[PDB]
């Protein structure tokens, strides 16, 4: 296909701070990925972000019923929708499947000691590496947070290691789904 | 700045196609059709925005349609008129596309669906001049208008004094009465009073007229009976001021 | 889904206030509409209520909204005759379609001054076999009952304002072609004031 | 409970 | 600290429209325009919450109208195609004869139109394949996940083929057992 494309993409945002104490609502409109006009709770009126959205901001602001619906979305829409999902959204907790494994070779050769942490929720995780019960502060090549898109995360924190027989390496994962830090071990 | 509808009333025979006309408010983005069967609640039929139906009744696509001819008009078509389709049909319109605003309703169209068009009759209209006792006792004069033997109901009675229509001094029955309550095809009767001062009725230069707009048969409808076609018509009666 | 209004019908004396209620769904609320529908006319909007706990006022008409318990109250302070209408209640969810309640038919019983109950005989002029009897100038306590004879027709009471002798009057009409029939007996099935004037 | 749509408005004019 | 987003769009002349809810980067639900119904991302959501699809459908109608107003206003200015960045990854670390899921991740692109094909040994695969709708990014570009449940073997070669108007040729992203 070669015909030219035109895209209008509205985005209605609800940003939450201290749970539901301070909520900020944004009504944003994008024409061809360029923002044309917006409504920001904290401003209280529609403002043109670009010259294309200037007639829209003038018109929508001159309509008392449009303004008062925007001005009240923070309780009517934001706070309301937050409370609808809270049980399965804000309070969703899925436990991670931690599994240590090498990238394979002989000891005394260098290797990457992987720590695959899979299928967890939320993305708030802290992964820590240990050599004989002492935290390895450096030599870690993380993959960062990978959003699986099925309300599930995954991260891989590989350790740069020169293994020697008798050494025990332990991966320590701290996450809200667990009361006690999860631990997996690999001995050289 | 109101929603318009035509016609005021419409009489039809079962199985026919009826086209109800409406003129939504000029700048308005949403159009609707609602209907109310006597005794029942006001029911949503169809919603329409940006040359496309928005929401529709469970009953809608099977029995109805909507056409947006020009950019001024909007119409509802009943495909095959049923006895159950005798109702008051309202056309409505909203300004905004967001739907948080009020709906403006038109005056409505009262549709009467009949099994057989044989029992349709226009009204007989008579004016009765004031009682002499009343004038002597109160110095007030009331004329009465009787509209009898009409079928079906929903008729429009009005008073005219010296050519101008009057609403002051007038009172008309909110509902007609059945002439024969034991019959399903019972013809109706209706009354109206017009009260004026004795001084006014006593001036013979004063003209009083009472007329009834009746809605019945169309010129295209089949009429085989001998009596005159009970077509939609205005039946009137009059009286002149009496010095006495 | 479903909207319910209570009572179906209501009577209030001119000068007195009344209130009525509307029960609508407690989930998926977007708005609540209140319309006034006078017999002659089309439904005309009074209020569109969107925020819970808000109260709206249009002169003497007032409304309250409770989203959480699914109800609304409409208040008419000091009824006037022009308030006689069917007050309709509508619920709006995510679309634009309104779901209606059965309504509350409000009847403002007028304050009748200087009653003079009388039954009069009007004359035929001249193309009818009917003789008409007018029961006029009675107070709002008087109630007009139906005829006990199938050939005599009686209409309910109706109020007119003259705005020339600017007072309000009640009246009912009785008629028959019958050789029998007279104004002295026309209204015999009704509870007529003792002092009703029958002229001779 | 129900998820509520923030109803969209037509642009100028 | 959380963020809920009602992310819509309408695209011409494709006449494609979308409506969805995003909680912190993940889809709560989207509305199926063909079937005029709510499609919950995770089945359990449907059991605790409800949604009236008309709200989306009414918004899409307005979105369709606004796009046409906007395109005339902009002297008929078209969108600039931004090609995607395709990534193949697995749900879990792979082990032979233990079922796993292949994730094809299309990212940082606009317009929201793509042809995604899974290939096993250069041949297309329709069995078990699931997909997400066009997910939103803070840079106003799109995301899209394509899933493939598979049985890990040492004889299989998997390829995610992605077609976009911002791409000169279909991008193939390969996956194979170590
Ligand atoms: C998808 O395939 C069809 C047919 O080959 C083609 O017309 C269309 O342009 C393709 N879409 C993209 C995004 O390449
Ligand atoms: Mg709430
Ligand atoms: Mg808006």
């Amino acid at each position: 296909d070669t015909r030219p494309r035109f895209l209008w993409q509205p985005k209605r945002e609800c940003h939450f701070f201290n749970g539901t104490e301070r909520v900020r609502f944004l009504d944003r409109y994008f024409y061809n990925q360029e923002e044309s006009v917006r409504f920001d709770s904290d401003v209280g009126e529609f403002r043109a972000v670009t010259e294309l959205g200037r007639p829209d901001a003038e018109y929508w602001n001159s309509q008392k019923d449009i303004l008062e619906q925007a001005r009240a979305a923070v309780d009517t829409y934001c706070r309301h929708n937050y409370g609808v999902g809270e049980s399965f959204t804000v309070q969703r907790r899925v436990q991670p499947k931690v599994t240590v494994y090498p990238s394979k070779t002989q000891p005394l050769h260098h290797n990457l000691l992987v720590c695959s942490v899979s299928g967890f929720y939320p993305g708030s995780i802290e992964v820590r590496w240990f050599l004989n019960g002492q935290e390895e502060k450096a030599g870690m090549v993380s993959t960062g947070l990978i959003q699986n898109g099925d309300w599930t995360f995954q991260t891989l924190v590989m350790l740069e290691t020169v293994p020697r027989s008798g050494e025990v390496y332990t991966c320590q994962v701290e996450h809200p789904s667990v009361t006690s830090p999860l631990t997996v071990e690999w001995r050289a | 700045p109101e929603v318009t509808q035509t016609p005021s009333h419409q009489v039809t025979q079962m199985g026919q196609e009826v086209i109800l006309r409406c003129v939504p408010i000029s700048n308005h983005l949403y159009f609707y059709w609602y209907r109310q069967i006597l005794g029942q609640k006001v029911e949503f039929l169809v919603s329409f925005y940006n040359n496309e139906i928005s929401e529709k009744s469970e009953i809608f696509d099977d029995q109805f349609s909507v056409e947006r001819p020009d950019g001024s008009n909007f119409t509802l078509k009943i495909r095959s008129t049923k006895l159950e389709d005798s109702a008051m049909y309202f056309c409505a319109s909203s300004r905004l596309a967001g739907g948080m605003d009020e709906q403006f309703f038109g005056p409505g169209t009262r549709l009467t669906v009949l099994e057989d068009l044989k029992n349709v009759f226009p009204p007989e209209v008579a004016v009765f001049e004031p009682s002499e006792a009343e004038i002597s006792h109160t110095q007030k004069a009331t004329l009465v208008c009787l509209a009898t033997g009409f079928y079906p109901d929903h008729v429009e009675l009005s008073w005219w004094v010296n050519g101008k229509e009057v609403h002051s001094g007038v009172c008309t029955d909110p509902q007609p009465l059945k002439e024969q309550p034991a019959l399903n095809d019972s013809r109706y009767a209706l009354s109206s009073r017009l009260r004026v001062s004795a001084t006014f009725w006593q001036n013979p230069r004063n003209h009083f007229r009472c007329q009834v707009q009746f809605y019945g048969l169309s010129e295209n409808d089949e009429w085989t009976q001998d009596r005159a076609k009970p077509v939609t018509q205005i039946v009137s009666a009059e009286a002149w001021g009496r010095a006495d | 889904l479903n909207v319910e209004q209570s009572p179906q019908s209501l009577h209030v004396q001119e000068g007195d206030s009344t209130n009525f209620t509307c029960s609508f769904p407690s989930s998926n609320f977007y708005a609540l509409h209140w319309y006034r529908w006078e017999t002659a006319k089309s439904p005309e909007a009074l209020f569109v209520m969107t925020l819970n706990g808000d109260e709206k006022k249009k002169g003497r008409i007032s409304a309250t909204l409770n989203t959480k318990e699914g109800y609304s109250y409409l208040y008419i302070k000091g009824s006037q005759p022009e308030d006689s209408a069917t007050y309709l209640c509508a619920f709006k969810a995510a679309g634009n379609k309104l779901t209606f309640g059965g309504g509350t038919r409000v009847l403002v019983k007028p304050n009748i001054q200087n009653p003079d109950p009388a039954v009069y005989q009007l004359r035929d002029s001249k193309s009818s076999d009917k003789s008409v009897c007018l029961f006029t100038d009675f107070d709002s306590q008087t109630n007009v009952s139906q005829s006990k004879d199938s050939d005599v027709y009686i209409t309910d009471k109706c109020v007119l304002d003259m705005r020339s002798m600017d007072f309000k009057s009640n009246s009912a009409v009785a008629w028959s072609n019958k050789s029998d029939f007279a104004c002295a007996n026309a209204f015999n099935n009704s509870i007529i004031p003792e002092d009703t004037f029958f002229p001779s | 409970r129900f998820y509520k749509t923030l109803r969209a408005e037509q642009a100028s004019q | 600290e959380h963020v809920i987003i009602q992310a819509e769009f309408y695209l011409n002349p494709d006449q494609s429209g979308e409506f969805m809810f995003d909680f912190d980067g993940d889809e709560i639900f989207h509305v199926d325009m063909a079937k005029k119904e709510t499609v919950w991302r995770l089945e359990e959501f449907g059991r605790f919450a409800s949604f009236e699809a008309q709200g989306a459908l009414a918004n899409i109608a307005v979105d369709k109208a606004n796009l046409e107003i906007m395109t005339k206003r902009s002297n008929y200015t078209p969108i600039t195609n931004v090609p995607p960045e395709v990534t193949v990854l697995t749900n879990s670390p792979v082990e032979l004869r233990e079922p796993n899921v292949l994730i094809c991740f299309i990212d940082k692109f606009t317009p929201p139109v793509v042809n995604v094909t899974w290939l096993r040994n250069g041949k297309p695969v329709t069995t078990g394949v699931s997909e997400t709708v066009f997910l939103p990014r803070e840079d106003h570009l799109f995301r899209k996940f394509h899933y493939l449940p598979f049985l890990p073997s040492t004889e299989d070669v998997y390829d995610c083929r992605v077609e976009h108007w911002g791409l000169d040729e279909p991008l193939l992203k390969h996956w194979e057992f170590d």
